[PDB]
């Protein structure tokens, strides 16, 4: 009552941005949500609204939905499904296997988008060539991030990477980050076939492209929205959905409780502690 | 080349250091003043990194940024023509050689109590080598009704 | 001399000799340029080579589908290589 | 060597049905991914694929990803928001914040969609009426889940609701259980005006009609796939924009770490 | 039965050092459940055991012991307690209410232990004085972690601290970084 008639001053403690449901309709980012539905803006769209509170263009929604279709999911052997999988397999509910594949995303496995990004941006920004880079790279021991398959290279073309690699050159208006990876792919590949662009390296250059130069971002706010861990987010997102595919098939299959069997551990124990 | 006005209705003023509830009682001041715009621009924290500091004007919420060092509020503040130095005894001189470093100061209140007497006369010579008047140290502050308020002075509202 | 043998080392080739040379007070004339490179060295004078030619010996065009064992050569480094004299005979 | 020769005989302790990436191709329940991003199967194509291993029509398609749009977000002050935001103001990564987040969904919070679904199939396959059914939940003392709403009764309808509905009426071949739904719901907005079927009731039942009648499923397998947690998923999916973007903008925002005041606690302690 | 033959090598994808189950009796790094408890090794020396490798001494036991005591709770209004409380409030079971109030745990809640032992660490190795690492600190806007208290100062002690201290210099051999951060 005494807030109503505003005679009492409490400050706020939490601070929010991205969604109103206090009033008559649900509000992303200012934007009502029957407004959302009525202009065909869909899962790019509304996550555009929640993260950047922006309304992307209609090519951009369509390259995060893209981005999330490719790094859906990528086998049962990585270490988040692993982990999931072994979750699902001792009778845990779907957040718990979940969470347990979820919280090996980090350095090792599920960081090279932003990783491979954050590279390329300091390469670029920077006025070193794409050669400078790879000797640069090449001098202080460490690889290129979003560079190297397994088994494909040139002449035997990822086809994700094409398939977003299309879609960018036909649909992004200026993507000079692309073209310089694209000048260190053709360097690597020279120096060895199998090191082309990676999914995660054409995924984190052209998310900074696209951060860059869709015009509703400045260059501060898509550098923040970089260094922030947009594309953890991102890949986080794709690869949850992944993981629930493993969560919901391990149950399927009635896969009993794991263990690990005895002669794939070494143990190497003190003699008398 | 001290001025005689030293504060007015439109004067903005850099606080150095965490005061929170001096700040607030500054605004709180400024309020009841009928002021148009709060008196505190910025404040300078070495200890944090930038951010925003939400205090209150009247009865609704305001973000007054937050500076690590004092040349970035200097710099995004140019309209600051006071600093209200609230370092302790072994910053303040620092802090406000630093602050005489700016020419858009024009006044500084140093609120520490115990600044060695040399320090001081050096203070005293640097405001009088580049015009700039020193509420001198070991004070509260000073009080101009319907205009500004230094720190912690009057009391409360 | 001097500028010659400096061209000579820092482009990396291996066989450089002129029949015949010219000199006069006008200058400098070179008629033939006879001259063998190291074609491995390709990696380290792209810039300076831009778009280099390496020419096929006398005799027969080389053939339109031996070219592409000559093109897929380079793919890998692993070695691929195919000559030809006559398809007509027997024992290949 | 001894596996390439195949004289060595070691079972396999996993078994997957999802996804094969051994391949030259990606391959999402035996469809390679040309052919997913050729076909216009989007979000909810493969999830289609890799939840249900099925290739739903497109209609399916676009109900999941519109459910997955309808449950992105609903403000700061839910558990799973608030904790994500908390874990954020404490410099934790995205992961750790999304997780602290998602961790508190379940039966008190997120797990209404699931719960609706269960209790409205439940009592459409036992075959008693909407007003039956009512009774039934009335006499045992439990609430009908996605029956209720806090400021939404008639004549100002849930648009969630209403554009999901129209959805489903429109590009759904039948939906036996959501009529079910409507006759309770009218049942029960007679009752008092606001008991509106929730979006999450209606998500529950237009969700097991879509598994039950888009054809892609027999009648065990779309039960088998609602008692498994299939809706918790979606939940889960949906969810995880809307805590993300919290966590971003916690981050933008430059949030201090967050301590609860001790006005807000009651301290019962013995003595 | 063919690697029982040993004609086929494998190699072992996981090591591990602290414990060993596949005997007939439980070890804890090298050191059996039996002598583990036979020896009065209590919470701190299954501790030192399973984190180290090491047969800590006793004093060493029971500091690590005291430790977890004293590190045990503080309140409710903590992240990680409020996450907790949260989450069980939620309906859900123990290790997700448990495990939601730990995910909070690192830089800014429950990093200060690992934040002050590192800092002090790095000044005590580097051969500045206690007084030159004050300075050097406040030279380059960091707090030292470790030092300030919202209510305690000295004439009022922190009685936490006061009973880890005490036991510390009571048992302890050398305390060389104790007396460096006295001093700071
Ligand atoms: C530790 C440190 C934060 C203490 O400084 P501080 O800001 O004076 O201490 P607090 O943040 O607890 O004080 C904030 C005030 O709010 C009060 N407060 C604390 N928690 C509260 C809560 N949940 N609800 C309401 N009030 C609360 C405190 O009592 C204090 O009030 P006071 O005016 O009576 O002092 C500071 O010295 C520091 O940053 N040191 C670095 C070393 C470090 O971080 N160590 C880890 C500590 S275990």
């Amino acid at each position: 009552w005494a807030r109503e008639l505003g005679l009492i001053r409490k400050p706020a403690s939490f601070m929010t941005s991205i969604c109103d449901e206090r009033g008559q309709e649900l509000i992303y980012a200012g934007m009502p949500i029957t407004e959302v539905f009525k202009e065909e803006m869909g899962i790019g769209g509304v996550l555009g609204l929640l993260w950047f509170q922006k309304r992307l263009p209609k090519y951009s929604c369509q390259f995060i939905e893209m981005c999330l279709m490719v790094t859906a999911d990528h086998g049962p052997a990585v270490s988040g499904a692993h982990n999931t999988i072994i979750c699902a397999r001792a009778g845990k509910d779907l957040v718990s296997s979940l969470t347990s594949g979820l919280l090996t995303i980090g350095d090792r496995f599920g960081g090279a988008l932003d990783a491979a990004a954050k590279m390329f941006s300091k390469a670029f920004d920077s006025g070193i060539i794409p050669m400078e880079f790879v000797n640069k790279m090449k001098k202080e021991g460490k690889l290129i991030m979003g560079i190297g398959h397994r088994v494909k290279s040139i002449n035997n073309p990822d086809m994700r990477v094409q398939i977003l690699k299309d879609y960018v050159r036909q649909h992004f208006p200026a993507t000079p980050l692309l073209d310089y990876a694209l000048e260190v792919e053709k360097i690597t590949t020279s120096k060895k076939p199998n090191l082309i662009l990676n999914v995660a390296g054409l995924i984190g250059v052209a998310f900074v492209d696209m951060l860059r130069n869709c015009g509703s971002f400045t260059r501060e706010e898509a550098d923040e929205y970089i260094d922030i861990g947009a594309l953890n987010g991102i890949f986080v997102l794709g690869r949850s959905m992944g993981f629930i595919g493993h969560y919901l098939d391990q149950k399927r299959l009635k896969q009993g409780l794991y263990r690990h069997p005895w002669d794939d551990i070494s143990y190497v124990l003190p003699e008398h502690m | 080349g001290k001025s005689t006005t030293l504060f007015s209705r439109h004067t903005k003023a850099i606080v150095w250091g965490m005061q929170t509830r001096a700040v607030q009682g500054m605004l709180d001041f400024d309020y009841v003043c009928s002021r148009d715009e709060p008196s505190v621009a910025a404040m300078v924290y070495p200890f944090t990194g930038d951010h925003k500091q939400k205090f209150y004007w009247g009865h609704k919420e305001i973000l007054i940024p937050v500076f690590k060092n004092m040349a970035d509020a200097m710099r995004k503040h140019p309209e600051v023509d006071v600093l209200i130095n609230f370092a302790s005894l072994r910053s303040a001189y620092d802090s406000t050689m630093e602050t005489m470093n700016y020419a858009q100061i024009r006044t500084i209140a140093i609120i520490a109590e115990g600044i060695p007497e040399a320090l001081t006369r050096k203070l005293i010579k640097k405001a009088d080598q580049k015009g700039v008047t020193i509420i001198g140290p070991a004070t509260v502050g000073g009080i101009k009704p319907g205009c500004f308020k230094i720190g912690n002075t009057g009391g409360m509202l | 001399i001097s500028g010659l043998f400096n061209f000579y080392e820092d482009l990396y080739f291996t066989y450089l000799e002129i029949n015949p040379l010219v000199v006069t007070k006008d200058g400098v004339y070179v008629l033939d340029l006879a001259a063998k490179v190291d074609a491995t060295a390709d990696y380290i004078c792209k810039v300076k080579w831009g778009d280099i030619e390496f020419p096929p010996p006398f005799g027969r065009e080389a053939y339109p589908e031996e070219a592409y064992i000559a093109d897929l050569d380079a793919k890998s480094g692993a070695s691929l290589k195919l000559t030809l004299l006559n398809p007509k005979g027997r024992i290949w």
